[PDB]
């Protein structure tokens, strides 16, 4: 019946090829049983690729081709696109390496990459930034070919968003093996931004992270975000990658090669089945190199369209006209303390599912200690100085000039170790003072309210309130309506008073 | 060490020319030991067989760079693609000599690709220069939907956005599709008289025939096209008087071969000093890694000033494209393609002959044909524009001033409709007042006729995010002026930065500010603590989609101001004044020119504080409207002699 | 990006002072300005121009414009006539300097009117004014 071919190039064990056709007696779940064919190049060079595709085409009449590569191979995507354009055969790229989206396809192309574009990744990264309320970021791009598309995408996403996205500085570096050591440290030394979005290849990403570590740009107080270009073989990341690096991948990142091959075979089978049930006949197999078609046949243009909109096992695999995946279930992953890539959030349908209410920061990359510029600011509520409010319903988040403050835990029912918090928006005189202080001294802060006590009172030998939080190392500083007196100065150190107060008596003049 | 270069040609004779040229290049240089060697291969019909031919011979030999030409018969981007892909797999630089497509400028697809000839997109640059020479501003971009048209449009838009300008409209013409008459019919309406075309031969011929059908080739129009539109089928049906251009050399293969081998040899000699040279992959089979020196070889090859070539100085830009060029400007004068100038690279140089424009004129035509019948939009503001119902015979009540002068009135079409909700019927009324008198004077002075109509939704207009989308779109008189339903706004429209980006404002005809109206005096400006601490005790509001809304929304210091305002905005100024007088709203923030007149006439109300946003009213027009200066001059003249004083005395006592 | 700005002294808006002898230069918040170099004050090779310092409303506006539009500028006063009047078909003063391309722009107490707006271009007014009558109480 239907002939679907699987092409290789990941090398590794050689027995897997047999399994690739053993699964022939596994597709009984899929209607319209498919005859597979397994031939795998082991040098992944243009000559072998072209010759093996030529022989595979010449030997048996194939209806679709599935390609897979390991990692970090650039020009294979162009070769597969060229072969698809010439021979007019529907190819399907799975796994990685060749799954990086190649945006401008040839008019007759049928590459149909199983990847996600740059614009969607930037959309999800900006959604994450909105979730964690990081309005001011800086963009660091190399001279890798494609940075122009990245800049256009970030500008488009910034413009096409309700939030007032701030672009602090865009600086183009010059990475590469060895290269020009200088002119990067100087530029990275004067980028004043708490969150950085970087775009560079795997080796360039490693070099950039090493330079930033030498430049004091990693650790708490600095959050890095990268697309899949920086990630290579997520099974094992390099040591130069800083803990807390955030990226966005597709759902299939955790799947195995066999599962991806099954998914691609299922996609081709469902496309062929839809074509058969629409036209009442099996799809016409492709030809070979000789006698190039020229104008795309109407049957080809119909089989391609049928293959476009296909849904399998819940997840939808609709393909954009450009050849990539439109509206996929994307997962936002990050590098944990133990240097292992683990999922942090999902995307599903336009809605973020983050498992950290507050973004964590770790003692990693704190060799000079002073790099711990991050602070946690305990605070209370007093009507003139600090006032909280519910998030603005129109655009979520908060109103401009309103710092997001998380109430201490969820004491109403979670009065325990449970970390999840509850978000509110804080403003007032003391919040303005704290904002100006963070702008001048150049530090970052996590503002949070206090639930145990109000301002501090020695009860049974312990301290509660903001004084209690600061005295017990739970907060690096406390700001609000905190009065300076002798008992508090003996256990904690105050600052110069910024508003003079005292004890006063109020009466009724009526 | 023998450094070998390679070439893929078609004629089987130009390869001998390439061998001769490389021999001469070897005869002249710093070192003579590198023993520069050359190899060549003829083109293959099958693209896959062509790529395999690249993998053999060229790649199999120890080659450092590859050159590729194009057969004389136009085949477009089909022949250099396989060699480009195969050599970009190993980052082996490939120099194109005759290909013109812009797909090879994209470094994401073709990684190691350089060219000695500019692509079709770069032609847009010279058009910009011509637009600077003849001061043309209103242009139409009739471009194909393929990659070439999109690239040319993107480059022209980038150049225009670097300056302060914008193309009037673009028209996407799907390649190979007949009936382009809809696009030409759309473009005929627009004010722009400069037509820019970017399409293939068949598409150019089709649009030329369609334009001849629509008489769009007559006097006043200007046509600027590219190389593809003055050759082949296009030239046969091309209208006379079009201005095209063509590259000087273009198809001189031998010049581009000598000029390429010279720069390649210079680059090799230049980077040989740093050494660390890595031998090439030596065959497609048996290697899977890129050639390490390759990227650095391309990087040093891109920056190579070979200023001794046949075709002049050779320099490459950031995308590996030949920086400069010389384009000869061609005019179709009586079925003959005559040259009238040469583009040096930054300025067009006219030396001999005279340009004959399509209409037969020997005089440079302006790039617009501003019509006489002018549609003018207006809003209902009491001290400026009184709108009154017309009697059943189609004219409204005659009236005279107290001094004894006749009140001039015009007919207008407003939203008067008995149906609820939106305006569902445009019943005419009669309009008069300050703005209408100014309009009558302006029309008399500038010699144009007008049709006055009222705004649809009763709002002045601020850009707002359109529903079920993420982009912001204008509304009110602003939206109607920008879209094209109205050609000029004669109304009390406050000048501000947000509107000035998209609308052209004349000189202010009335200076005023913003003030606060309350019932008949404990408010001082917008700095009183009550207005800085919003509460139910003191409620304040403005008119939705007005200048005050924009002013408060654009202020970071006054965010809470706008937050409180958003809960109580009003549809119109008159209903807001009525609500304030009836003790339903406490304070109303609005323009001083209207608020002071209301306080004087209707009494029982007081204006408090000093003006906190001083601005003016101005006539609004579309961006870069040709007759802005006229109007501005007239307005200034009206300020000088006596006209604005008389208009103040007669209307706003 | 280097604009040549012509101006003229008008007490509320433009004020010229000699630089402070003690510190060599002059007080900050005061843009250095030169006097027209038609008459050479070199006296050999010292300086062909009188170096003063200009301050006031218009100079503050010019500094704000330089910061916002991101351009650099010098500043020189006009010693050929007042703000500008057409005499024998030619223009003197600031309008003369701008019209004859001796300066990029003119700032100061310059009123917008039709006769000037025809020959040169004008920006949006930044302070309103007109003809007014002064009497002694
Ligand atoms: C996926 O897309 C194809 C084509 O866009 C859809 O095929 C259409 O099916 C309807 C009825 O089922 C026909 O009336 C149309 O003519 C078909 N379009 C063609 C032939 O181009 C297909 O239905 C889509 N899948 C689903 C599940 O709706
Ligand atoms: C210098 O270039 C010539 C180009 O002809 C090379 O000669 C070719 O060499 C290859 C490989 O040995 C043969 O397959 C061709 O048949 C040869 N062509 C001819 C016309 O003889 C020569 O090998 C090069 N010199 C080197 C690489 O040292
Ligand atoms: C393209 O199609 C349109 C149909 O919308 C044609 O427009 C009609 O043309 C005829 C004759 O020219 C007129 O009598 C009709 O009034 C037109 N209709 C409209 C709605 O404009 C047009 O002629 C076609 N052009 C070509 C070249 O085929
Ligand atoms: C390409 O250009 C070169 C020079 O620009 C042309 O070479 C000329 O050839 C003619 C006869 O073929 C000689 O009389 C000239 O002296 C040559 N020029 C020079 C500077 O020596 C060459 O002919 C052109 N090729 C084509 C196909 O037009
Ligand atoms: C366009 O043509 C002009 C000729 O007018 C070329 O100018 C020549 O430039 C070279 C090197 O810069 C000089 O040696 C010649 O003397 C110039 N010619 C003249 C007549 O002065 C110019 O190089 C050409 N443009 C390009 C890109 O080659
Ligand atoms: C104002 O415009 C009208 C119409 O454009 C001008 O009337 C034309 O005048 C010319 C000669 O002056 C005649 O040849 C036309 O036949 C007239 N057309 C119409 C429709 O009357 C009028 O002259 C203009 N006023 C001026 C120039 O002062
Ligand atoms: C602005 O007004 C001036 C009048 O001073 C117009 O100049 C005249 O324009 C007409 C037609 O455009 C010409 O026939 C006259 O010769 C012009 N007069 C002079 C002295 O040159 C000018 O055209 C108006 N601006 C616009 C855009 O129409
Ligand atoms: C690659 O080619 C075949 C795969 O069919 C394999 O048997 C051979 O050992 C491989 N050659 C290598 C790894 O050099
Ligand atoms: C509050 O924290 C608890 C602790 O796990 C969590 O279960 C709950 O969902 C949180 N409520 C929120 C975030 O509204
Ligand atoms: C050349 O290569 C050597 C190692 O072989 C390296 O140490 C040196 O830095 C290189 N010089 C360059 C790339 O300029
Ligand atoms: C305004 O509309 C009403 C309802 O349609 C109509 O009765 C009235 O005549 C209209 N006004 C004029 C001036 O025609
Ligand atoms: C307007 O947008 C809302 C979403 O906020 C949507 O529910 C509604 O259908 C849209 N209306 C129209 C007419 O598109
Ligand atoms: C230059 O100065 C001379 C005096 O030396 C005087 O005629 C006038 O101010 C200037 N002359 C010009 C501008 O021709």
């Amino acid at each position: 019946a239907v002939t679907v071919a699987v092409v290789f190039g990941s090398s590794g064990p050689l027995q897997t090829q047999a399994r690739t056709r053993l699964t022939s007696q596994n597709f009984l779940d899929l209607p319209l049983e498919i005859q597979p064919l397994t031939v795998g190049v082991n040098n992944t060079n243009p000559s072998s690729i072209l010759t093996q595709i030529c022989g595979l085409l010449g030997a048996a009449r194939v209806h679709g081709i599935v390609f897979e590569d390991n990692v970090d191979t650039e020009a294979v995507a162009q070769l597969l696109d060229f072969v698809s354009s010439q021979t007019h055969v529907p190819i399907l790229s799975i796994s990685g390496g060749s799954a990086v989206v190649l945006t401008p396809k040839e008019p007759g192309s049928a590459f149909l990459q199983l990847g996600v574009s740059l614009e969607q990744q930037l959309q999800v990264l900006f959604k994450v930034l909105e979730e964690y309320d990081w309005s001011a970021f800086a963009v660091i791009t190399s001279l890798h070919p494609g940075h122009a598309l990245f800049l256009e995408g970030v500008r488009a996403v910034a413009d096409a968003s309700y939030l007032s996205w701030r672009l602090l500085d865009v600086l183009t570096l010059e990475l590469g093996p060895g290269g020009p050591r200088a002119r990067t440290q100087r530029l990275l030394r004067q980028v004043d931004a708490p969150v950085l979005v970087a775009y560079c290849s795997r080796e360039e990403a490693e070099v950039l992270f090493a330079e930033a570590a030498q430049a004091g740009l990693v650790g708490p107080g600095h959050v890095w975000l990268v697309p899949n270009l920086a990630l290579g073989s997520t099974d094992a990341p390099p040591a130069a990658f800083p803990v807390g690096l955030i990226s966005v991948v597709t759902e299939s990142w955790r799947l195995s090669l066999r599962q991806k091959v099954r998914d691609g075979v299922a996609i081709l089978a469902l496309g062929a089945h839809s074509y058969r049930r629409q036209y009442g006949t099996l799809p016409a197999p492709a030809g070979d190199c000789r006698s190039h078609p020229g104008p795309v046949s109407p049957a080809r243009e119909a089989f391609y369209r049928h293959l476009l909109n296909v849904t399998w096992e819940g997840r939808d695999f609709s393909f954009s006209p450009g050849g990539y995946l439109v509206r996929p279930t994307m997962v936002v992953i990050a590098l944990n303390r133990h240097r292992l890539w683990e999922m942090v959030g999902r995307w599903d349908h336009g809605v973020l599912y983050m498992k950290y209410p507050v973004w964590p920061r770790y003692s990693t990359s704190l060799q000079p200690v002073v790099d711990s510029r991050h602070l946690t600011v305990a605070t209370l509520e007093e009507r003139p100085f600090v006032i909280v409010e519910s998030p603005d319903p129109g655009t979520g988040g908060c109103v401009p000039n309103t710092v997001p403050c998380r109430r201490q835990s969820n004491h109403t029912f979670s009065s325990g170790d449970l970390t999840p918090y509850t978000k509110l928006c804080c403003k007032g005189f003391c919040i303005d003072i704290l904002k100006k202080l963070a702008k001048v001294v150049k530090f970052s802060y996590d503002l949070y309210l206090v639930t145990n006590g109000k301002h501090g009172k020695r009860v049974r030998g312990v301290w509660n309130g903001m004084i209690g939080e600061v005295y017990y190392k739970r907060a690096d500083m406390a700001i609000g309506s905190l009065t300076i007196n002798e008992e508090r100065s003996e256990i904690i150190d105050f600052s110069v008073p910024f508003v003079e107060t005292g004890i006063s008596v109020m009466v009724s003049r009526s | 060490k023998i450094v070998n270069i390679g070439a893929v040609l078609s004629t089987r004779k130009h390869e001998q020319m390439f061998r001769e040229a490389v021999n001469q290049a070897n005869k002249r240089h710093g070192s003579w030991k590198i023993q520069l060697n050359a190899t060549s291969v003829t083109h293959k019909p099958n693209a896959i067989q062509m790529a395999l031919s690249v993998c053999e011979d060229l790649i199999s030999s120890q080659v450092y760079a590859i050159l590729v030409s194009h057969p004389p018969t136009p085949n477009d981007h089909f022949t250099p693609t396989p060699v480009s892909y195969t050599a970009g797999f190993y980052r082996i630089p490939v120099l194109g000599l005759t290909t013109r497509m812009s797909i090879y400028s994209d470094k994401s697809i073709h990684l190691s690709f350089l060219r000695t000839v500019p692509p079709y997109s770069h032609q847009s640059s010279v058009w910009f220069e011509m637009m600077r020479v003849y001061n043309w501003n209103h242009i139409i971009l009739l471009v194909s939907d393929d990659h070439e048209g999109r690239a040319a449009q993107k480059r022209l838009e980038t150049l225009l956005e670097e300056r302060e300008s914008k193309a009037e409209k673009v028209l996407q013409f799907d390649p190979g599709t007949k009936n382009v008459t809809a696009l030409l019919m759309e473009a005929r309406e627009l004010e722009a008289r400069v037509i820019i075309l970017s399409a293939s031969e068949d598409d150019a011929a089709t649009v030329y025939r369609a334009a001849a059908m629509l008489n769009m080739t007559g006097s006043g129009y200007v046509w600027l096209v590219g190389e593809r539109e003055i050759s082949g089928n296009a030239l046969r049906y091309a209208p006379d008087g079009i201005i095209g251009l063509q590259l000087i050399n273009g198809k001189n293969e031998s010049a581009h071969i000598s000029d390429a081998v010279g720069v390649v040899a210079q680059a090799v000699h230049e980077l040989l000093e740093k050494e660390n040279i890595t031998d090439p992959p030596r065959g497609c089979v048996g290697n899977t890694n890129i050639w390490k020196t390759g990227p650095l070889f391309k990087r040093v090859l891109m920056s190579s000033k070979y200023a001794d070539g046949v075709t002049g100085r050779v320099e490459f830009n950031e995308d590996g494209d030949r920086k400069f060029a010389n384009y000869s400007i061609m005019n179709l004068q009586n079925r003959k393609l005559v040259q009238v100038g040469i583009y040096n690279g930054t300025h067009v140089i006219p030396n001999d002959r005279k340009i004959i424009w399509p209409g037969g004129e020997t005089e440079k035509p302006r790039g617009y044909q501003m019509s006489t019948r002018l549609k003018i939009v207006t809003i209902h503001q009491e001290p400026f524009v009184y709108v009154k119902p017309t009697m059943s015979d189609g004219t409204c009540k005659e009236e005279f001033t107290v001094n004894g002068d006749p009140v001039k009135k015009v007919i207008c079409t407003g939203p008067n409709d008995t149906s609820p909700g939106s305006p569902r019927h445009t019943v005419p009324q009669c309009c008069y007042g300050f703005c209408i008198d100014l309009l009558i004077k302006l029309a008399r002075t500038m010699n144009f006729t007008y049709e006055v109509h009222l705004v649809a939704d009763g709002k002045f207009g601020t850009q707002e995010r359109v529903n079920n989308s993420n982009k912001k779109e204008w509304n009110g008189m602003m939206g109607e002026l920008l879209s094209g339903q109205a050609d000029m706004i004669v109304a009390p429209l406050t000048i501000n930065n947000e509107r000035a980006q998209y609308i052209e404002f004349s000189k202010p005809f009335k200076y005023q500010g913003l003030t606060i109206l309350v019932k008949k005096e404990r408010i001082t400006g917008i700095n009183d603590p009550r207005l800085r601490n919003p509460s139910d005790k003191f409620i304040y509001a403005t008119v939705k989609q007005s200048s005050v809304d924009i002013y408060f929304r654009r202020q970071v210091e006054l965010s809470t101001m706008y937050r409180h305002m958003e809960k109580h905005n009003y549809e119109s100024a008159a209903e807001a004044i009525q609500a304030v007088r009836d003790n339903k709203l406490h304070a109303f923030i609005w323009d001083s020119a209207v608020l002071e007149f209301e306080a004087s006439q209707k009494c029982d109300l007081v204006t408090t504080g000093e003006l906190f946003f001083r601005s003016g009213f101005g006539i609004g027009m579309r961006k870069d409207s040709p007759w802005k200066q006229n109007v501005s001059l007239s307005i200034l003249k009206s300020h000088e002699n006596g006209f604005m004083e008389d208009l103040d005395k007669t209307w706003v006592r």
